[PDB]
């Protein structure tokens, strides 16, 4: 922990609300439960119409302000993109596309160190959702649970005895599958209430429908 | 130590040119194979390419291949699904090999002014589509893209890997 390295302030975030980041959005509750943030939604001019729930998805802002206080700013941006995108204050830094390197990017903000096998493995959850889960077949879906339930009997969460980004991933882009009946095995079961018992998740969840 | 088997049939030039830029940091050997498989230890295998490019930069502390900050590493990251998604579906190539030629227009490497995972991981996946090789041989290729491009073949590491592995 630290964040002082080259201070960036103001963190951008494009995404098409036909397709709403779930992971990023847990990951905005997180962040706030360990920053101080300003949070904002837009809309840019070249999207008609933006459901209210998704307006809103940063409602839990009437609060009091510090103001001269806040440590980040998050503003997140309803546009038609065809792949969410992260964009900061600075010109050397490119475009980062894809909710997985932008959830990467946000959760090594709370400072996790991790060794180069675990990092990598959680690097390799976070793939899995992405290439795999996210649009795979009905038995490649199949395939990713089992990986996943062989690896939640041997420790309480994907990559290991603490919640990681792999976690918040690969459980965002599950509520976020919804066209055909697949059945979860019981360590996945476990692991899905472990997630949804945290405050960040369920709220975050919630904002999804109306 | 470490040890990676590759599909001999189609080699994974990413990983290779990797354990190339690598090779002086750690002790690893390379082993025919039909597949990709990178032992790290007993309990421990990675089988998919940008796995064994991650692991194999973060234990090369060396050559810096995933940049040198929090920043740079997410480009790189960037650059990974980039070059295993857009690039890699030959579809919609001339708007995503576009986007790859705006990106260099005013960098030498992809991140951070030196070689990183995000160079090999986009050149092998470029060297491997056809529709680039078709936009070559026709003097289509857009320009910067082929400076980036022609500058890393004419590389040792990188000739040195194309001559051994390369099935033309």
């Amino acid at each position: 922990l630290g964040k002082d390295y080259g201070a960036l302030k103001d963190i951008v975030i494009n995404a098409n609300p036909a397709s709403p980041p779930l992971s990023l959005l847990v990951l905005h509750r997180l962040l706030c439960e360990h920053f101080r943030v300003l949070s904002t939604v837009h809309t840019h001019s070249s999207v008609k119409s933006v459901p209210e729930n998704l307006l809103k998805c940063f409602g839990e802002q009437n609060k009091k302000q510090p103001r001269q206080d806040y440590q980040l700013g998050f503003t997140l941006i309803w546009k038609n993109v065809p792949k969410t995108q992260m964009k900061f204050s600075i010109q050397t830094m490119c475009p980062i596309e894809g909710e997985g390197n932008i959830a990467r990017f946000l959760f090594s903000l709370f400072g996790q160190k991790h060794n180069a096998v675990n990092a990598t493995l959680i690097d390799s959850w976070v793939d899995i959702a992405i290439f795999q889960l996210k649009e795979g077949s009905s038995k490649e879906k199949a395939a990713v649970f089992r990986s996943m339930n062989s690896a939640l009997g041997k420790s309480p969460w994907l990559a290991g005895n603490e919640l990681t980004v792999a976690d918040v991933v690969l459980w965002s882009v599950l509520q976020q599958i919804g066209g055909c009946s697949v059945t979860v095995p019981a360590n996945v079961q476990r692991w899905m209430r472990s997630c949804e018992n945290l405050a960040p998740f369920n709220t975050a969840l919630k904002l999804l429908k109306l | 130590t470490l040890s990676l088997t590759v599909n001999s049939g189609d080699p994974p030039l990413g990983a290779l040119l990797a354990v190339e830029h690598v090779k002086d940091d750690v002790s690893i050997s390379v082993e025919e194979g039909k597949e990709n498989i990178l032992h790290v230890s007993e309990n421990v295998i990675f089988t998919d390419v940008n796995s064994i490019l991650r692991y194999l930069a973060r234990v090369a502390t060396t050559a810096g291949l995933y940049g040198s900050n929090l920043m740079e590493h997410t480009e790189i990251d960037h650059w990974l699904e980039f070059s295993a998604t857009k690039l890699s579906s030959s579809d919609s190539f001339t708007s995503t090999i576009n986007e790859l030629n705006h990106s260099l227009s005013l960098r030498t490497y992809l991140v951070g002014n030196s070689l990183s995972l995000a160079d090999l991981s986009v050149w092998a996946t470029l060297k491997g589509n056809a529709a680039w090789q078709e936009q070559l041989k026709q003097k289509k290729a857009p320009v910067h893209v082929k400076r980036w491009f022609g500058f890393l073949e004419a590389q040792q590491a990188f000739q040195s890997v194309g001559t051994k592995w390369d099935v033309s």
